[PDB]
């Protein structure tokens, strides 16, 4: 602000429109033009004294696009964070907004056992997102169903500054999971050598028939008739809050520390990326034929209602 | 890499003893079936749909041997490895985009290959030596890549 | 996720292996141990040194699980169940260690039936074996 | 130079609105906001740096409402000059703008010969505008012709200050002049004394039948058989550049030393005031029917061709 | 006002053979008829259309009675003319408006009804003396305007 | 402007003056020069002390020219034709002056005629005699 030239028989009233940085939109009620008053005063017909703030674009990579492959070469997955344990173990994060993280409940209580309280496993996390960059984390929150939703928020002490390499992604408007949609999943778990992959990778997977994954890991359809038939060890959790990937192209799959990773949808009428799903089940490795998603749909209430508080 | 005097002599003579053009189409074929996301990058070399298409396929056979072949290289200088692999780790990761692990699984794969021909010459301590000796190329390859 | 093709090219092969099995898998133990050193550290409490007799015995322990599997094919988790647990919890092994024996043992496997080991079967092996080592790695907590 | 409050991650941009000291108003083509250049320099979208400028308003007093009455009290008039020759004559001028005034060529040879050059009569004058406010005068120019427009223009050397008592009138963009309007006419001439008046005071005249006055003062109309009919010594220059007023419903006229001020129309429609002619023929007292004045309409032309140097 | 000795006996004697209700009432009257756009001062006066109305109006007798025993305060102290009007002065200038004009003129007025009504005695120097009188209480009104 | 009514009065009123015309114009004159004795300033070459025949003389010309304006109302420049030059261009005599002689011939006529002064003669009489002023002002430059 050089002061502007002097004109006779007029003075000069002073106002400012603010801008929001690459990577962020204003946000204001409010036009963006604020005006000197004889108070001192920086004021707005609309907004008063109060100021615009500058959000986070979401779901926008600056450049778009697991035992199988698909290195993550141009940083594609700005939204994807690690998360690792008091005892070295390796999982997924996916960052929901400017401070908080999706995750689920299993890859929470890695250190510990399942009655630890959220209080103590926070202080014995390590989280990264980008490149290395760590982020500082504040709070943890489980989902209220333990035994149905495999979720879990987590809060940082304060926002992460958003670039090329960390972004949020967007949270669905819309219902998109749907048989034969190939979703993206971006993940830090184990790599066809059971080793913790040392890149980024990507696998684009389809989603599958709820029934026939049921009947799939389960007897199935009849509550009673349930047996326990996952090929792997374990067996996932599923139900209406869940659906289920099955393999690449390829038969490439999801692995150890896959889990909390989005299945992220590209919408072709946004171009925007949107998390359908939360990776649950990464146990599937290639010996299962799915892998299973807590879907995004069913916890956006919870989610909107948790970061209110 | 690290690699012993003795451990030397045994890596150099048996692989006198080994058709190395043989073995990389070998070794590629099966890279390519045993593990078939790796057929991605190899796209533009015609039919991989089955087993008998991949190792039959002319290309693969063609483009094994160049590998293999590059390996041999390996071992005339162990001492500097990352130098002779820093061009093709240029093109492996910036051209490319191969996972790591794909080195390391081919080297593995090349590994049984060696074991399959050469049978009870490679025996345990012979394939030890061997191991040093893939991850040494695996880690040269994936060394231009951040 | 082993197809009738591969269970069938599992159980042909493992068959003829046959005698030998309790031998491919004291010699696979061999190679893991020279091979990766890493691995061990899993066995303070063993001779490791060539031709111990406390490794050959392991070897026949480790064959013999695998026969098991190969007879038990549709189901993995019911054949290997005791020893999910053990490995995952009692020893708690790594899961990269499992990629590491696979390895030796379609080592020996290759080396001791060159005729026997086509890409085919070399395909169905791995994937047998990398079945049994998600059973057994996939409750690693 | 101001300093206006900082948001996080987003950036001012400067602005200024140009406003005016009151009498005053903005001339510029566009609107008065200047924005500041990454070249750091003020650009209008419109305007380009180049700056606005301040006029003053005209034709609108502060407090809106010759041998008769009605005292100016507050000062309705404020476009009225009083002129004052070497030789201590009072006439009118009334001011056009901020370093112009209209007058009559009369007037302005007031002390001299019929060929006196304006470069000559200049010095001489005394001119002041609201309280005794003295402005000092550059030039004169007279109206090309000599012998039917009876009209000169006075530029002063520098724009007078304008405020509640010094103010220009406005001229006409349309013919105000048809019979039975009341104009207002200010002036400084002799009164019922035959004494220059000592306080300014104005008359509300109704404009008269040209064809009326012409026979009044002429034969008429046919020019051969004209004659000066006039009831005072002298004639009034008459033709299609002038009009006529009657006396006031109080039969209160015009005098000596009343030329040159403004026949005053307020417009109700623009509620502003503007000069529909200029007093000439000042002779009328009371012992004449009709005062006669030059119409503006007719110097129109004139007077911004001859402003614009 | 400077007024002599003879000429203070002059106007004071004459003021006393003269009556000042009725020629105040003549004066006011004569001036309404005389100079017409002093009625707009009057307009709440009634009718003042044709001249035997303003004569004849019970407003303006009355009205004018008062100016004119205004007059006779004014004789009563000549040396304080300023002071004994400038109450009334602010009432016609700050108030009413009025041009001094208006104060000359009926100043004269008055002077010719004196002359109307005196006749013989009231001689060009007795005129004279009350000339000096009526610029005397016009001046002393025109006081208070600026 | 001098309407017939007020032609009428003025007509009326100075032919009711008969020969004491000169004589009223001698008299306004005295008044003059005694209540504005500023307007002696133009005769600076008159005897103006009392009972100056001089001036008995001018009040005369002036009476008369008086006269000539009464019979003449419809044309005064033309009846003061002469005289409009001599006041405004020769003597040059400031225009205040007239009204003020124009006041004492009312005088003097208001003196002389108490009961043919009323308001409407008075009113009709003071008009003429500002218009016998304008045409012996208009001219003064
Ligand atoms: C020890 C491991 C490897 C070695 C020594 C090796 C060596 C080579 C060499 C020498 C070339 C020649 C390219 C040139 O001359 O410009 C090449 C090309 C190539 N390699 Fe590798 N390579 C290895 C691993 C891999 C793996 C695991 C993959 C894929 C899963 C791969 C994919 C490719 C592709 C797609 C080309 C381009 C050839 C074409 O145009 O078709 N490489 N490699
Ligand atoms: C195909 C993969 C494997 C199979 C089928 C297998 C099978 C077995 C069996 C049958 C036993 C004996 C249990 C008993 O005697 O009750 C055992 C024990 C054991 N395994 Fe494995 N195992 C595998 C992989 C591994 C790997 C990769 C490691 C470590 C690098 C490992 C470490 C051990 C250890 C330390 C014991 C205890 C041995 C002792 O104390 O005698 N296992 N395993
Ligand atoms: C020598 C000259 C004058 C004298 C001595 C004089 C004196 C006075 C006095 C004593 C009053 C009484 C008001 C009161 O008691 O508050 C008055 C009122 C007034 N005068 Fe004068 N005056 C003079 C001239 C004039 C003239 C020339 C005009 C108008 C042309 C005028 C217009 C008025 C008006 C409008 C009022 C208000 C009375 C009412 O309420 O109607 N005066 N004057
Ligand atoms: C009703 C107004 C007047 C009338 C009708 C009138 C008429 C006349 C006439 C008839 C003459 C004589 C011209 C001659 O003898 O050729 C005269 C001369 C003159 N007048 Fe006036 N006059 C008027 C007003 C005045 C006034 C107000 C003044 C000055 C206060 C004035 C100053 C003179 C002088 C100085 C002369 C020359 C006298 C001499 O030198 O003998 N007149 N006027
Ligand atoms: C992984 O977790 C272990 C414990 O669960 C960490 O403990 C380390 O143990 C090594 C020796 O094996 C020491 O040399 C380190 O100083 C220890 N570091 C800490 C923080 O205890 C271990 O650091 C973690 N990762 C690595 C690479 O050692
Ligand atoms: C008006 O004009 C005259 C001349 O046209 C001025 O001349 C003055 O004359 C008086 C005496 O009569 C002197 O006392 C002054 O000094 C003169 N002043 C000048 C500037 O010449 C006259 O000043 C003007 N007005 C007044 C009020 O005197
Ligand atoms: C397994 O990977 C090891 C390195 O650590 C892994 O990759 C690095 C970059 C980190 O992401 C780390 O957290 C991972 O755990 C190697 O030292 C080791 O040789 C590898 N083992 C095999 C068989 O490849
Ligand atoms: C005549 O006017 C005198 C005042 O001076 C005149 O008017 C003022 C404002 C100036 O313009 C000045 O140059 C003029 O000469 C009064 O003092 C005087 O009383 C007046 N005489 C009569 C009869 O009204
Ligand atoms: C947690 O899981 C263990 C078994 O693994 C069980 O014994 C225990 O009751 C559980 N505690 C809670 C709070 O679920
Ligand atoms: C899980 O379900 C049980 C049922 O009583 C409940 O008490 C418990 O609070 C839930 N979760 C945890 C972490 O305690
Ligand atoms: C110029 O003045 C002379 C006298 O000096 C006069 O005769 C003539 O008519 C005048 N012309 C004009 C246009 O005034
Ligand atoms: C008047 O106008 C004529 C041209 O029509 C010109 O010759 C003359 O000089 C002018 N006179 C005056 C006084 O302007």
């Amino acid at each position: 602000c050089p002061k502007p030239p002097e004109i006779p028989k007029g003075y000069v009233e002073h106002m400012v429109r603010y801008h929001c940085q690459t990577y962020y939109k204003l946000r204001t009620a409010g036009d963006g033009v604020y005006t000197l008053d004889s108070n001192k005063q920086w004021t707005n017909k609309v907004t008063g004294e109060k100021l615009p703030e500058c959000e986070a674009v979401c779901g926008k990579p600056k450049n778009p696009v697991i035992m199988g492959g698909s290195l993550d070469a141009k940083g594609s997955f700005p939204w994807q964070a690690k998360m690792i344990s008091h005892h070295n173990l390796t999982s997924g994060a996916t960052l929901i907004n400017e401070q908080w993280l999706l995750t689920t409940a299993k890859n929470l209580r890695l250190g510990h056992k399942n009655d630890t309280k959220a209080k103590d496993i926070a202080p014995t996390l390590r989280l990264y997102v980008g490149k290395k960059q760590e982020v500082e984390i504040e709070k943890v929150i489980f989902h209220p169903d333990n035994s149905t939703v495999d979720i879990g928020l987590i809060k940082l002490k304060q926002k992460v500054p958003v670039n090329e390499r960390v972004m949020p992604i967007c949270l669905p408007s819309k219902d998109y999971v749907n048989v034969g949609l190939v979703g993206y999943v971006s993940g830090w778990g184990r790599n066809a050598n059971l080793n913790f992959t040392e890149h980024l990778k990507y696998v684009m997977l389809p989603v599958a028939d709820q029934e026939k994954c049921v009947q799939y890991y389960e007897g199935s359809t009849v509550p009673e008739k349930k047996t326990p038939k996952s090929p792997v060890g374990v067996q996932p959790i599923l139900n209406e809050h869940t659906f289920c990937a099955g393999l690449s192209k390829y038969q490439e799959d999801t692995c150890y520390g896959d889990a909390g990773s989005a299945f992220a949808v590209h919408d072709k009428d946004d171009d925007t990326w949107y998390a359908a799903g939360i990776l649950s089940f990464d146990k599937s490795c290639r010996t299962a034929e799915y892998g299973v998603y807590v879907r995004v749909t069913s916890i956006l209430d919870w989610i909107q209602t948790t970061i209110a508080d | 890499v690290h690699l012993s005097a003795e451990e030397k002599e045994a890596v150099l003579g048996l692989w006198g003893k080994v058709n190395v053009d043989e073995v990389g189409g070998e070794a590629l074929g099966r890279l390519l079936v045993v593990y078939p996301w790796t057929q991605r990058f190899f796209e533009s070399f015609g039919d991989l749909s089955n087993a008998d298409a991949v190792m039959g396929n002319p290309k693969v056979k063609a483009h094994g041997k160049k590998v293999l072949q590059s390996f041999s290289d390996g071992l005339k200088h162990l001492d500097n490895l990352k130098g002779t692999f820093a061009k093709l780790s240029e093109l492996h990761c910036d051209q490319l985009h191969v996972d790591p692990e794909n080195f390391r699984l081919l080297g593995n794969v090349i590994v049984v290959v060696l074991a399959r021909r050469l049978g009870h010459d490679f025996n345990p301590n012979v394939q030890a030596a061997f191991q040093k000796v893939v991850a040494g190329v695996a880690n040269a390859l994936a060394h231009k890549y951040h | 996720v082993l197809s009738a093709a591969d269970k069938a090219n599992v159980k042909a092969a493992w068959g003829k292996v046959g005698g030998q099995a309790g031998a491919h898998g004291a010699e696979a133990l061999e190679r893991m141990f020279l091979g990766f050193p890493t691995t061990k550290t899993y066995f303070p409490h063993f001779n490791l040194s060539h031709g111990s007799d406390q490794v050959k015995a392991h070897g026949q322990k480790v064959a013999d699980a695998l026969t098991k599997a190969v007879g038990h094919l549709d189901d993995l988790p019911g054949a290997l169940s005791a020893l999910s647990d053990l490995h995952a919890h009692k020893l708690r092994v790594d899961p990269v260690n499992f990629k590491l024996l696979s390895h030796c043992l379609l080592v020996t496997l290759a080396a001791h039936h060159p005729d026997d080991f086509n890409p085919s079967v070399h395909a169905s092996l791995d994937k047998f074996l990398a079945n049994v080592s998600t059973v057994l790695t996939s409750k690693y907590r």
